[PDB]
């Protein structure tokens, strides 16, 4: 419940 | 939901340590799993990730251990594991293991990392030279930490106060006492149960009177 | 890297009084997806931590109806209302938004301010065993005491001894909102041998007279 999506910009 | 972790102790400066975790009571294979340091002079500090499955057991690794330390995991054994290598002092400190950031968290266990050598207690029964007596174990000359104490392996708690350890002249001391009823002492046997995990080493020492 | 400071240090808080528990972020919380990923454990003393609140406000798995979290951006709160014993440790606060590093707080810890209470004191000789190996600790447990503050003499046929006195502290007991504290005094047992009289002198805000317990190596 305490993980978020990860961001991953290129 | 229980997590519980074994390896630890005392390690030499550049030396490797492997530390385990199994867990229960969760649906392991769906958490990243993490290791996670605690230290007087750090706080808690994140040491590692490995991720799922899904993810081809992708990790990330904190600065201070990047390319020293290795996560792991087996679903099979609902089990992380941490690969430690050219151990530093700054690594000592509690490890737990962790489900989630951070839902679930193990016990812990203690990396010490140090040039010494383990030592093992020297545990010494306090006897009293009221309705209620206090009785002690005195435990001195130990390293590394941590010791754990119990009374009656256990089965005394409710009268139990035990005291976090001091470091003098490079050895650890601490103490405990528990109370109990007078008129059940020494009718009813009191033992304080020590043990050092890092020399292997439990001691039981009976508190009989003077 | 996200920096979280936690105020305060410590708090006094009496049972059934609310207690207010303070995370800032050097950055925002907020995360693309709209959510704020700021979370709050409780490690009560011996333990390690738990999860409490999970993104700002959502109580986890076992946690009581006292407990809620609020806050936003960079200024989040814990609130503890209706305070229990079983409530004391310390709180930290982490993040999970700018990741890695996970990073957390520095904890705060949660005093229980109760009444007035004075130590029980129980004095201990060496024992036999020690004496062999060359060494001769005194022993005094000063137990379920409060406020924290003490003071502890240790005397040795009447005059005051400083050197080789080991002082430590419990954390607050859950049980009652108490303190304990052992004071130990180390001699070889050269010196212990020398003298006869062992005595110490517990000074607490409950008594302008000090606790005294003594022993003496005529037992
Ligand atoms: C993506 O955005 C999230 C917040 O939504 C985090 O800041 C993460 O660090 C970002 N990733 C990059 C590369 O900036």
């Amino acid at each position: 419940v305490t993980s978020a999506p990860d961001t991953r910009p290129a | 939901v229980n997590l519980e972790e074994s390896g630890g102790g005392l390690v030499q400066p550049g030396g490797s340590m492997k530390l385990s975790c199994v867990a229960s009571g969760f649906t392991f294979s769906n958490y990243w799993m993490n290791w996670v340091r605690q230290s007087p002079e750090k706080g808690l500090e994140w040491v590692a990730q490995i991720r799922l499955k899904s993810d081809n057991y992708a990790t990330h690794y904190a600065e201070s251990v990047k390319g020293r330390f290795t996560i792991s995991r087996d679903d099979s054994k609902s089990s992380v594991y941490l690969q430690m290598n050219n151990l530093r002092a700054e690594d000592t400190g509690i490890y737990y293991c962790t489900g989630g950031v951070f839902d679930y968290w193990g016990q812990g266990t203690t990396l010490t990392v140090s040039s010494s050598k383990t030592t093992p207690p020297s545990v010494y029964p306090l006897a009293p030279g009221n309705s209620m007596v206090t009785l002690g174990c005195l435990v001195k000359g130990y390293f590394p930490e941590p010791v754990t104490v119990t009374w009656n392996s256990g089965a005394l708690s409710s009268g139990v106060h035990t005291f976090p350890a001091v470091l003098q002249s490079d050895l650890y001391t601490l103490s405990s006492s528990v109370t109990v009823p007078s008129s059940t002492w020494p009718s009813q046997t009191v033992t304080c149960n020590v043990a050092h995990p890092a020399s292997s080493t439990k001691v039981d020492k009976k508190i009989v009177p003077r | 890297d996200v920096v979280m400071t936690q105020t305060p240090l410590s708090l006094p808080v009496s049972l059934g009084d609310q207690a207010s528990i303070s995370c800032r972020s050097s950055q925002s919380l907020v995360h693309s997806n709209g959510n704020t990923y700021l979370h709050w454990y409780l490690q009560k003393p011996g333990q390690s931590p738990k999860l409490l609140i999970y993104k700002v406000s959502n109580r986890f798995s076992g946690v009581p109806d006292r407990f809620s979290g609020s806050g936003s951006g960079t200024d989040f709160t814990l609130k503890i209302s209706r305070v229990e014993a079983e409530d004391l440790g310390v709180y930290f606060c982490s993040q999970s938004t700018h990741v890695p590093p996970w990073t957390f707080g520095g904890g705060t810890k949660l005093e229980i301010k109760r009444a007035d209470a004075a130590p029980t004191v129980s004095i201990f000789p060496p024992s036999s065993e020690q004496l062999t190996s060359g060494g001769a600790s005194v022993v005094c447990f000063l137990n379920n005491f409060y406020p924290k503050d003490i003071n502890v003499k240790w005397k040795i046929d009447g005059s005051e001894r400083q050197n080789g006195v080991l002082n430590s502290w419990t954390d607050q007991d859950s049980k009652d909102s108490t303190y304990s504290m052992s004071s130990t005094l180390t001699l070889t047992k050269d010196e212990y041998e020398r003298h006869n009289s062992y005595t110490c002198e517990a000074t607490h805000k409950t008594s302008t007279s000090p606790i005294v317990k003594s022993f003496n190596r005529n037992e």
